[PDB]
RNA sequence: UUAUUGGAGGUAGAGCACUGUUUGGACGAUUCAGACAAACUCCGAAUGCCAAUAAUU
RNA sequence: CUGGGGCGGUCGCCUCCUAAAAGGUAACGGAGGCGCUCAAAGGUUCCCUCAGAAUGGUUCAUUCAUAGAGUGUAAAGGCAUAAGGGAGCUUGACUGCGAGACCUACAAGUCGAGCAGGGUCGAAAGACGGACUUAGUGAUCCGGUGGUUCCGCAUG
RNA sequence: CUGGUGACUAUAGCAAGGAGGUCACACCUGUUCCCAUGCCGAACACAGAAGUUAAGCUCCUUAGCGUCGAUGGUAGUCGAACUUACGUUCCGCUAGAGUAGAACGUUGCCAGG
């Protein structure tokens, strides 16, 4: 006979985009994702399609926030 | 929702609000306070 | 009322005595009741359930819906404390109870101190004379006491028909 | 036993034979077990024939456990078709065994006739099997 | 069988989802209220570094009088606008506790509002 | 390219805490014991990947 | 397109698995969904917390109950800061943009701090350029309509 | 020592027992005002102080549940050699489960005492 299924939708490249210990400038995205798989950290920001991007120039910092949760900041590179 | 719809202001002629709305819902010319960019505050714009 | 007269002196030592206690927080102290009229009907029934229900209570009541259809008024409810709860306990208890059969059940703990007492017909309370049929419209006392015996006493003093 | 009352998905990638077996390993209803010492698929009909072997021999009176069950459907294509156009439709029900699994305890009868039993049994099965007792120290 | 709430606990929670998205920096500190069923405390907080720079309470000996706790928080106010201003606190951002702002609470806040404060 | 350091992520394995599947007891659905899973996970590697500042290239 | 072709099925978009712990990754591989909807199911402030079980009553009450409910809709990822529930006010479901970044053959698609103009809600900090997120769409040419300090074939 | 307010992966929580209220916190007594319940001063809010530790809350002793958790070994596996065996061998890495064991919180400021 034949198959009722052959769909898909195309890949939506999410993931992180930049490394922890990395210096970005401002609007750098860091993450995209769909909910709050991680959560926005210090001078980080969180877009409308949750994407994590970093409010301004500085390096990246992965960390965990309590027990089964993490965030992504960046600090000002002195 | 159901039908497009465009609000005019009493003083533009420009009809640059577009929206929608559902005719069964809202029968009536739904009206709302939008910006008006060429008096530069907000009017009354108003379903045509 | 007298009845919380007769609570905080009457049957305050009693209580404090027949259950042995070392402060009197420790003594029963009901909570409140709650006048649940039920009215099972999809419509106009509301409405003169509601109307009973004030007449009853003397407060509005609350109309209570569904959860699952849904948003449909089905329960109504009326709560009561202090100056209203022991009048309308006193009321209910001298002249209700004994206007409909003789008196409440002695098994009916919620196994905690809470003492479902549920009238039969509208008409056992003293209003609305005139009425449209009876209504299962159940009275759920709650009450501090943890166990169920530590209030058998106090609806007793305050002269329940056990 | 014979098959999974239901499953959520009726066609499954099969699964993988390589390997030691995972848990099961030891006697824990009876006092004697077949173990098997060889890998392969386990069919529902395999189970059935074995089980009523061993429990004809052991006439009744003592315990049959089946520790295995076949959870995996497996899919066959009709007879004489190209290659192509979906999955086939299921045909039957396995389990896997890797070595190690103890397929099927006994309690209840002498040790002889357990061994007996269990040596019956393994001859309806593709798998190459040991006698065992209950493991102590 | 009827438990009682703790207050203190609930209000806490509330203060939670208030400081989610509120905290006090060096150049705005933050304004944090405590209060009781008699007394009702202030506080001004440096979140970021965790250290008090100003403190003023109902039942600190310079305003424990007779008077409503309305009339007490706001003198609470008035007092941590002082300790503000002898701080060089300039302007602040108020963290009303969890407790809804009103009554005691928001007596202080005008208090300190109209006492030099700023938020 | 390697060393070191930091990080993202859920495969192998394993497990049954959730979803589903399953065997034997016990008590009157819960409980004891034991299993199964690409679209199960209380867990979780090796590797690979992204980077940061020394050796070789 | 096609394990020759025909017949059957399919053709764009969204979600999951296959997919080998970044991303990407095929088959007429395994499963589903979309071609919308909502004047609140948007914004803001304040408040609130579920399913279920047991036990009592001719819907109510108590007790547990980390969510086993709900989240307009398929799935996945999220959510008790609630993103779930209610109420008051409201229209930011704004105008001009936009450092930088993701994705990417192109054309497209995506996120975005922040600046200015005018607001809404909030005591205030502040939040708001629709909706928990990701589908709900179609280029160019031509034509219709509205506006327009533009052009308009000697000049008006 | 208590309280206010932060930080930390519950080693912090739950559970069972006991000890305390001088101030403090709380329960509590009320509803005139501000405010408030789809109903109720239960809650929110406001006056307070009759009283009470009874509960919350602090303190103490328990590892009962929960949480944390080695070493040793096993599975898996990067690389290499052999090999086609539902594989073997060497090397590095090294789980999950379970075991001993940890644990009935540590600490930053501010104030009181
Ligand atoms: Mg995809
Ligand atoms: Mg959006
Ligand atoms: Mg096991
Ligand atoms: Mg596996
Ligand atoms: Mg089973
Ligand atoms: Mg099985
Ligand atoms: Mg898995
Ligand atoms: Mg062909
Ligand atoms: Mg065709
Ligand atoms: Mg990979
Ligand atoms: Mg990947
Ligand atoms: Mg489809
Ligand atoms: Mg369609
Ligand atoms: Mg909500
Ligand atoms: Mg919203
Ligand atoms: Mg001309
Ligand atoms: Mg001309
Ligand atoms: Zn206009």
């Amino acid at each position: 006979s034949s198959t009722k299924n052959g769909r898909d939708s195309e890949s939506k490249r999410l993931g992180a985009k930049r490394a922890d210990g990395q210096f970005v400038t401002g609007g750098s995205i860091l993450y995209r994702q769909r909910g709050t798989k991680i959560y926005p950290g210090e001078n980080v920001g969180r877009g409308g399609d949750d994407t994590l991007f970093a409010k301004i120039d500085g390096v990246v910092k992965f960390e965990r926030k309590g027990r089964d949760k993490k965030q992504v900041s960046v600090y000002a590179v002195a | 929702v159901r039908v497009n719809v465009t609000l005019a202001c009493t003083e533009c002629g420009d009809r640059n609000y577009i929206t929608t709305k559902n005719k069964r819902n809202n029968p009536e010319r739904i009206e709302m306070k939008k910006y008006c960019p060429r008096l530069n505050k907000y009017t009354l714009h108003r379903e045509t | 009322n007298r009845l919380k007269e007769k609570f905080n002196t009457e049957v305050t030592e009693n209580l404090m005595k027949k259950f042995n206690y070392s402060s009197v927080m420790e003594v029963p102290k009901i909570d409140k009741i709650v006048v649940n009229m039920g009215v099972g009907d999809a419509v106009k029934v509301l409405d003169n359930a509601v109307e009973e229900l004030e007449l009853i209570t003397g407060q509005k009541p609350l109309v209570t819906k569904a959860k699952k259809r849904e948003g449909m008024p089905i329960g109504a409810k009326v709560t009561l404390r202090g100056e209203r709860m022991y009048e309308f306990l006193d009321k209910l208890i001298s002249v209700s109870l004994p206007r409909v059969r003789d008196g409440v059940s002695k098994k009916a703990f919620d196994g905690r101190g809470n003492y479902t007492l549920g009238v039969k017909e509208q008409l056992i309370f003293p209003e609305i004379d005139y009425v449209s049929k009876v209504r299962g419209m159940d009275i759920v006392i709650v009450t501090t006491a943890n166990t169920d015996e530590e209030a058998r006493e106090l609806l007793a003093n305050f002269g329940m028909p056990f | 036993m014979l098959l999974p009352k239901r499953v959520k998905y009726r066609r499954q990638h099969r699964p993988k034979t390589t390997g030691r077996s995972k848990g099961g390993n030891y006697v824990t209803f009876g006092e004697f077990g077949l173990q098997a010492t060889t890998t392969s698929w386990i069919t529902s009909r395999q189970i059935e024939s074995a089980r009523i072997a061993m429990t004809r021999y052991m006439k009744r009176g003592g315990k049959v456990w089946i520790k295995i069950f076949p959870h995996t459907p497996y899919t066959k294509k009709p007879l004489e078709v190209r290659m192509g156009a979906g999955k086939g439709a299921v045909e039957g029900w396995i389990a896997v065994v890797k070595p190690g699994r103890i397929l099927f305890e006994v309690a209840g009868v002498s040790e002889e006739v357990a061994r007996e039993a269990l040596r019956l049994a393994s001859h309806k099965l593709p798998v190459k099997t040991k006698f065992v007792k209950r493991e102590e120290l | 069988m009827i438990s009682k709430i703790d207050k203190n606990k609930v209000r806490l929670k509330r203060h939670a989802r208030v400081r989610t998205n509120l905290s006090g920096t060096a150049e705005k500190p933050r304004l944090n209220v405590y209060r009781s069923n008699k007394h009702i405390y202030a506080q001004i907080i440096d979140d970021n570094k965790g250290v008090t720079l100003a403190q003023a309470s109902s039942k600190d000996s310079d305003i424990a009088t007779t008077a409503t706790k309305v009339e007490l928080a706001t003198k609470v106010g008035e007092a941590i606008a002082k300790k503000a201003a002898d701080k060089g606190i300039k302007e602040i951002v108020f963290d009303r506790g969890g407790y809804l702002y009103h009554g005691r609470v928001k007596a202080l806040a005008e208090a300190a509002r109209e006492s030099g404060l700023e938020f």
